[PDB]
Parts: structure tokens; sequence; C-alpha cells
């Protein structure tokens, strides 16, 4: 019940004032419902009569499924200071510290069980109505934490922290966790001990005004915690149901897209990125969106990984952290955290392309990134990692690439597929091999344009083309001296844009163009590129920009 | 310590709430070990709900196996310029960067006697966050002028500019320059004499009670490092290329420039790899602006009412330059930075964002923001592990490749 805790000061914002939102006359039944809980509420000191001195006012309504009583407090929250914000995030299960035993309590009446700020208790004032009949309503006062209050969560949790701070200095052999209005006792004592030290504490609680169930009512394992069953050995996420439909709307894909995701976490294996493409347009939730080809692919074989269930193990602070990386093909890569060769902590995937050009040397080091801030989060220390990749490959990407990196310690992995540079452009030219001044142009407004070359062996070609772009054929330009070529070619160009695109070294692409210059690359043993300014008659580009 | 100066924020500017980053558990292990001493010695409090405010909070190493706490008051320092800039602003003597010598000190622990406003202190709330989420952060507040905010020095320029007076009467030919925690020495002496006045100092300002410290840096060396064309014995039609290239860029910068007699001495559809020889016309271009690239720019200066921007480019071989601006291709200042099986890219662009950092102090008395090229997450995840600063300037992260790179070594 009300509690001989100690207040936090409220202030309402700067140069603002208390709510005055008059009351909509309800039903004789409700208003008479509403009465019963009132008094046996003031009766418990929850909330005090008084005299219309006060001029605030805040509606109040009544609904039931025992009628219950709700408060539009949405009025007085806009006006009201803000507070430290609550936990936003929840704690994953996969970090939580293996204890012998676990015990669960929820407290009651949680936030009636707090008291309010004398001075901010008077803008909590509503009245119940009196059937009109222009007779007085009732004024009465908050003289606790209201329900669906602004402060009323973060106050809570502060009166929760210092009440428990004496018991726990008094049984530092316990581990309390706390979340809204529960609370997660675990320990490393004997059964017998630590449901001795729970009911202590129960009375401590008590003893504070905080109710708390017995150990008949005590929730028992398995926990339904948050999306979660939570297991005394193990934890997974509850059971998922993915709908088979006819017709997709925009709704159903995001939904799905979420539970895949959830699932990510414990199931390994899963991918997202097909069908998350289709909710590119980002328009309508109602509108229906064809499901293409590869998307009711991935949305079968994820329908399978969930086809049996599998689960995560807790954490061993005194075992080893570990990451392995195994990629999957479309820009898709998926890891495994674990201690223990059989038993994963949990699992998730890195997909994100982060541009349109990519090379999996690039997207692997992002997924480790990914890992690592998960890992910090979550256990607060950073996995050693298990990768797909040759210290070889690493070592010289990473020199010769213009960002900086850092790759955290880490052993290699033979576990196929493995991570390649499947090209590399030269350091300097070729002696003896044919050189393409390459140059490719197109008319905005036509939409039309052209591609060429010219050699120093006098080998000169111009293809046309249809629909297309300057940039698409500054490409398409370096694409046919790679057709028309032996197996090492100097080529060069006045597309800056090419030049990057290509520099880069991506193994993989949106454009199909650019995939297909991935492939003649590849087949290539040298390819050196280099590039001059355009319109500056370097000798060369001056006739292959005059071609057109 | 009695009288607590006033502050205010600019009006209609509520106080910072900035997301605290997670942090490593040995690294929280260190800020509570920090705080609780903190607390007992009255420079923070514990602080209830009714503070939304927050500001982050990391952990270094200092110069140590001694962790200590760095607070980053970039948002507040922010919401507060009226006050350490106008109000009761430091101002910059701009010849520090004559002297032939500079040494920097933390002074840093002069403000924890100071107390603060009394009505301020609930904007230096910050939290000590907990792994996984398990419990809510603990929450402090500052009682004493804080380490890192701009105001603190600001108030205590009195009491500093006071003790300074003897010294600054003993030895007029020195200049001492306050940037937040750290002062400024240079002079002209010899080192070895200039290190003893130093010490002088030191002593001096240790017995007035600021303890300090128990890094020289020659600004006589500074200056615009200008482009260079690598000559070689040899030439071919691809270094004629990179050599074309280069200078058409510099257009942009030295508009006095030319290359025609270049560009006609590769007229034709050439192999690039023909060892082509130099010409009279052609040559005539090479030395009158190689020269050219020698003599400094035109109309450079700067703007006070601008903000400085860095760029930094790794070059290789540990090798990284950097050019500091506010109107494209105008470069006030530009350097380049090198490591000495002990470095890694992030300790050496940390390292070297710190020397371009302090040069821009010494120069403008203003810290640059930086176009950093590396992954937002991955700085934001290593960047306090080679911090020595005491501060930190505002950083971006540039996603888009150079393509220049030796255009600017
Ligand atoms: C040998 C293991 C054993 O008996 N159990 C075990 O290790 N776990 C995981 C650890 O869980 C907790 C650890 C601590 Cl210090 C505190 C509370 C814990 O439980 C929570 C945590 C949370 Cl955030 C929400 C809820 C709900 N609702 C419960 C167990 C979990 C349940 C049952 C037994 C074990
Ligand atoms: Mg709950
Ligand atoms: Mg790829």
């Amino acid at each position: 019940p009300i509690s001989p805790i100690e207040t936090v000061p409220v202030k309402l914002k700067p140069g603002m004032d208390g709510p005055k939102v008059k009351q909509w006359p309800l039903t004789e039944e409700k208003i008479k419902a509403l009465v019963e809980i009132c008094t046996e509420m003031e009766k418990e000191g929850k909330i005090s009569k008084i005299g219309p001195e006060n001029p605030y006012n805040t509606p109040v309504f009544a609904i039931k499924k025992k009628w219950r009583k709700l408060v539009d407090f949405r009025e007085l929250n806009k006006r009201t200071q803000d507070f430290w914000e609550v936990q936003l995030g929840i704690p994953h299960p996969a970090g939580l510290k293996k204890k012998k035993s676990v015990t669960v309590l929820d407290v009651g009446d949680a936030y009636f069980s707090v008291p309010l700020d004398e001075d901010f208790r008077k803008y909590t004032a509503f009245t119940i109505p009196s059937i009109n009949n222009e007779t007085p309503g009732i004024r009465y006062q908050y003289n606790v934490l209201p329900q669906g209050w602004k402060g009323s969560p973060a106050i809570f949790q502060s009166s929760m922290t210092k009440i428990l701070e004496p018991f726990a200095a008094q049984n530092p052999d316990i581990v309390i966790y706390q979340y809204m209005d529960d609370l997660y006792v675990g320990s490393d004592l004997e059964i017998g001990q630590h449901r001795t030290k729970i009911e202590e504490l129960r009375q401590h609680l008590l003893r504070w005004g905080l109710t708390t169930p017995d150990k008949k009512h005590q929730k028992e394992p398995p926990f339904l915690w948050m999306g979660y069953e939570l297991h005394p050995d193990k934890w997974t996420v509850q059971p998922i149901v993915l709908p088979e439909k006819d017709s997709w709307t925009v709704n159903d894909i995001q939904k799905l897209v979420g539970k895949l995701n959830w699932a990510s976490q414990i199931y390994p294996g899963i991918k997202v990125r097909q069908l998350s493409k289709l909710l590119r347009g980002t328009k309508a939730l109602t509108e229906v969106i064809p499901l293409t080809e590869e998307a009711e692919l991935e949305l079968a074989e994820n329908r399978e990984i969930l086809k049996e269930p599998v689960h995560g193990v807790y954490y061993d602070p005194s075992k080893d952290l570990i990451a392995e990386i195994q990629k999957q093909g479309q820009g898709q890569w998926t890891y495994q955290i674990y201690q223990e060769p059989f038993k994963n902590l949990k699992t998730g995937k890195y997909a994100r392309m982060r541009g349109a050009h990519t090379n999996d040397v690039k997207q692997l080091t992002e997924a480790v990134q990914k890992i690592t801030t998960e890992s910090i989060v979550i256990w607060g220390k950073t996995p050693k990692f298990k990768l797909p990749i040759q210290k070889e490959t690493w070592e010289t990407w990473w020199t010769e690439y213009w960002q900086a990196t850092w790759i955290p310690e880490w052993e290699f992995v033979n576990t196929p597929p493995l991570v390649k540079l499947w090209y590399q452009l030269e350091k300097e030219p070729i002696v003896g091999a044919e050189t393409f001044y390459v140059d490719g142009a197109a008319n905005r407004e036509t939409k039309l344009g052209k591609a060429g070359y010219v050699t120093n062996k006098g080998r000169q070609k111009v293809v046309p083309l249809t629909n297309t772009t300057n940039q698409k054929t500054e490409l398409q330009a370096i694409y046919l001296a790679l057709q028309d070529s032996g197996l090492e070619v100097n080529i060069v160009t006045d597309s800056q844009y090419a030049l990057g695109i290509i520099q880069a070294q991506p193994d993989k692409s949106e454009s199909e163009l650019v995939n297909q210059i991935i492939e003649q690359l590849i087949k290539k043993e040298k390819v050196y590129l280099a590039w001059v300014p355009a319109h500056k008659g370097i000798g060369g580009n001056e006739q292959v920009d005059k071609l057109v | 310590p009695i009288e607590t100066v006033p502050v205010k924020l600019k009006p209609g500017m509520d106080g910072p709430k900035v997301k605290q980053w997670p942090l490593t558990e040995e690294k929280i292990k260190a800020l509570v070990e920090i705080c609780t001493e903190m607390e007992k010695e009255g420079k923070i409090s514990k602080i209830g709900p009714e503070n939304p405010y927050n500001t982050p909070v990391f952990a270094i190493k200092k110069k140590s196996t001694k962790w200590r706490k760095l607070v980053d008051f970039r948002e507040l320092n922010k919401r507060t310029q009226d006050f350490w800039e106008v109000q009761l602003g430091i101002p910059h003597p701009a010849g520090l960067k004559k002297k032939k010598s500079v040494t920097v000190l933390d002074v840093g622990d002069a403000y924890f006697s100071v107390p603060l406003d009394e009505d301020f202190r609930k904007y230096t709330a910050f939290t000590i966050p907990s792994i996984n989420n398990e419990t809510p952060g603990i929450r402090y507040q500052y009682n004493v002028l804080p380490q890192g905010w701009k105001g603190s020095p600001a108030i205590f320029q009195s009491s500093m500019t006071k003790i300074l007076e003897p010294f600054k009467k003993q030895n007029p030919d020195i200049v001492i320059y306050q940037y937040m925690d750290d002062l400024y020495v240079g002079s002209d002496l010899e080192i070895g004499q200039h290190r003893t006045k130093i010490e002088e100092l030191r002593q001096h300002l240790l017995r007035w009670g600021l303890t300090t410290p128990d890094y020289e840096l020659h600004p006589d060396k500074w200056t615009v490092q200008p482009i260079v064309l690598p000559e070689k014995d040899s030439w071919t039609v691809n270094d004629i290329q990179k050599l074309v290239g280069k200078l058409n860029w510099a257009s942009q910068i030295y508009p006095g420039i030319k290359v025609r007699q270049l560009s006609k001495l590769l007229r034709g559809t050439k192999a690039l790899t023909e060892v082509i020889p130099l010409t009279e016309e052609a040559e005539l271009e090479l030395a009158e602006n190689r020269e050219i690239l020698k003599e400094p720019v035109h109309g450079v200066y700067y703007d006070p009412s601008k903000d400085l921007i860095a760029e930094i480019q790794k070059q290789g071989q540990g090798q990284w330059t950097y050019q500091i601006y506010q109107e494209p291709f105008k470069n006030l200042k530009t350097g380049k930075y090198a490591r000495m099986a002990h470095t890694n890219d992030v300790k050496q662009l940390t390292e070297a964002v710190q020397k371009i950092t302090t040069e821009s102090i010494v120069i403008w008395g203003k810290t640059p923001k930086f176009k950093l090229p590396i992954q937002k997450e991955t700085w934001e995840t290593w960047w306090t592990e080679y911090w020595q600063a005491t501060w930190i300037p505002e950083w971006e992260f540039v996603n888009t490749p150079p393509l220049v790179k030796l255009w600017y070594q």
C-alpha cells in the first residue's frame, strides 16, 4: 500500500500549468461502479477527496470485461517535466548468467504502492459525475503514483532500486535483476536456503508496502518472458507461426520479416534478403505485392529451418566466447556464438550490402563489426573469432583498402565456402598488351548511347546502345574492351565513375552489367586500368571521344 | 571555493540527452572504482529520475596502469557556448605558433576545488551503464567544475591568471595559453633550458596548490606542405598521363597552370608503356609549373566565423596525409603523419587525429571537424583505446573513397 518511501520531486514543464479537461457524463451504472472503487481506494489512502479550491481536472472513464478504472492523463503527461528514460532495451537471455535456481517475483499494485510528491498531487485531480442531475461531482486527487502517468514507471523503479539496496548488501551471494513491475532473483545457493532467502526478501519488501506472491503462487519454469521460453538449462524463442496465404500485402510481409528476424537469434541459416526487397517500395501497408520466385524459395528454406525446434544455452563467465561466420551467397552471412562446440549461446545474420557494390572481404569485415557491438552489449566483452578467411587474403585487402579497419584476434577455419579475392588489377601497366582507349556517351533526352574503343594496334569499334545513360555506357565501354581482348589488357578511361566502381574490386553487384564486367575480369590474368582527364586531348581519348 | 558563478544556457536550449555507449565490463569496473571515490571526496553525487539529462562517459588509460575517466561534454559545450566563449571567453594568443618549442601541461585537477553553480549541476548528469541491461545505470551529477566542460576553465580563468602573474612577471618572453585542461607553454629557449623553465612553472604552479602530471611540439616546422611532381630518369605515356592528371586537378587550387604542351607531347593513340622522351615546348611547362608548386597560394585567410574542416587519407605504409580548411581548395594547413608489429590502422588514425587537433589548438584556438576515413561503427568502438587527450573533436565518416590518394601525397 502507500509506503514510507521518500518521494521524488516533480515539476510541470516550464511556464505551463495543470490540466483542466472536463468529463463526459457516463452511465448511472458506471458512475456507481466508479464510487465503489474510489472509496475502497480512499480507505487504502491511495487518493483523498478535496475541496473545489483545486481548479485542475483530468477525464475519468470506466470499463470491464469486476469493473476497472481508467484515467486520461494524456493531457497531464504533456505538461509534466521529462524524466530519466526507463530501460528501453531488455536483457538478452543468451547473456544471462547461469545460476543454480531462479525465482520470479511479480509485485502487485506496484505503482499504487509508492507515494507521489505532495505539491504535485493537485494536478492529478479528477471528478466523478453525479448522473448529471446538476449534482456536484466527487473531487478526488491521487496520493500515489497514478497509473499511466508519465512519471510513474521511472519513479517506481527508483523506489524499487532504493528499497532493495539494504537487502542486497546483507545478502550479496544472490543476484536480483529488475524489469518493470517484476523481480528476477537468481542464486547459487542450495534449493532450501534460496527458498529461505526469497521468502526473507518477500518480507523485506512487504515491510516497505510491496506485495509479492507465495511459494504457492510463484511462477514456475518454463517462463514465458518477452517472447521467449526460459527453461532452467535452455532458452528459445516462443512458437513461430508463419502463415500460408495466396495474396500478400505489405502489412503481411512486414509482420513476416519481423517474425523471421525474431527467429534468427537462435535458428541458424535464416535468410530475409529477397523477402525484404519486396518491401523496398515502402508504399502503402494494404497494397498487395506479388511474390518473386526467389522470395517464394527463401520462405520455403526458412520454413524447413523452423520445421524442427532448436534451443540456446546460457552464459558461463569462466568459459571463453567464440564467434564463427559462414557465407551464404547473396550478400548473406550468418554467425553462431558458443563457448562449447554443440551448445550455441545465440545466432544471427548479417546481410546489409551497404551500397550497390561490395566484395565479400569487406562484407565479412562489416559482419565482424556487427558481432563485436552485440557481444559488447550482451556479455561486456568481445569474442574470439573463427573466420573462413586466410590471413593472407585479409592482410592483402586491408593493406590496399582506402578506409581503415581493425581485425580482432582471429583464427582460420577451412569449412568451405571460403572468402577470396577473385581478381586483382595490376598496380603497374602491361608492356606488350594492347592498349584500349574506351569512351562512351549517351544523350540524356534521347535516352540513347554508344560505347567504343580504339587501340595502339589501330583496332576500333563502336557498339550502339538504346535506353541507357552516360554512366551505363561508361561501363559498357569497359565491358567491350574486356570482350575484345586477350588475357592481358590495358584499358584507359576518362570516367572516374567507372574507375571508382572497378578499383573497389567488387565481386558482387546489383547491376548485371557490373556482374558481367566482374565475369570478364575474372578470366583475364592481367588487367590494368588507368584514368585520364576527359575533354583534355590527352592523346587517344581525343580520338575515341570523337567517334563517341 | 565558496562563490558559485551563475551559468545560463543560451535561451530556448534544454540540457543534453545523449545516449551512453555500451562499455566492456573491464571499463565499467574502472568507472565504478573511480566514481565511488569521486563521490566520497564529494565531487559528484547520486541523482534521482527527476533528472532527464545525460552526457556520455568513457574510460581511457591516460599515458599508465591507472584508468582515468573521460567525459564527452561536446553536447553540453554547444549548449553553453554563450557562457564559455562570450561571457568569460579566454582569448587566443596568435603567436604561440611562432615559438620554437611548446609544452603541454594538464592542469584540470585545478577545477575540482571550485564548487559548481547549484542550479547548473543537473546538466552534468552521466550514467555508468550495466551489461545486458541487467539493471539501470548508476546516475551521478557533478558538484564541482568538471574536467572537459568549457565553462570549467572559463570560470577558473581568474584564479589561473592570478597564479600565473608571478611567473609571467619573472620571464615575460614566455607565452601561456589555456585550452580547457591544458596549458600550452611556448618559448624560444634552447631545449635544455625550455625544459627547466617548464620545471620552474610546474613547481610554481605546484606550490600554489595546482598539481600537474609528473610532449614538446616545435611549430617552427609547421607549413603548408606543397605538391610534389616526381621527376624520374625514364618517362612513359602512362607517366605523362599520371603527370597530366595531377596538374589538371591542381588547376582548381593554382589556376596559374597550363599543360597544352604536355597534352600535345602525346597526341597519338600509343601503347601506355612507350618510353617517350622530353620535348622543349613541353618541358617548358614542367619546370614553369614545378616552381608554382613552391609558391604559396593567394588569398587564404582563416575566417574565425567558420568551422575548421580536417580531412585525412590513408596512404599506405603506415602513412597518413591531412588537410585543414574551411572553403574547398583554400587549404589553411596541410601535413603528413607516420608511426615509428606495434601499430594498427585505428591506433594510427587515432594518433593522427590527436596530432592534427593539437596543431589546430596551437594555431587557431579551436578544434577542427574531422572527415574520418573509417566506418562509423568501427570508430565508435575502438577510438577510446588509444585516446589520450582530455578533449574530443567533432567528427563524421567519409564513406566515399578518395581516388586522389597520391595526388595529396
Ligand atoms: C543452471 C541454471 C538455472 O537454474 N537457470 C539459469 O541459469 N537460468 C538463466 C539465468 O537466469 C537468470 C539469472 C539471474 Cl542472475 C537472474 C535471473 C535469471 O532468470 C531470469 C532472467 C530474466 Cl531477465 C527474466 C526471467 C523471467 N521471467 C528470469 C534460468 C532461467 C530460468 C530458470 C532456471 C534458470
Ligand atoms: Mg514482463
Ligand atoms: Mg557480395
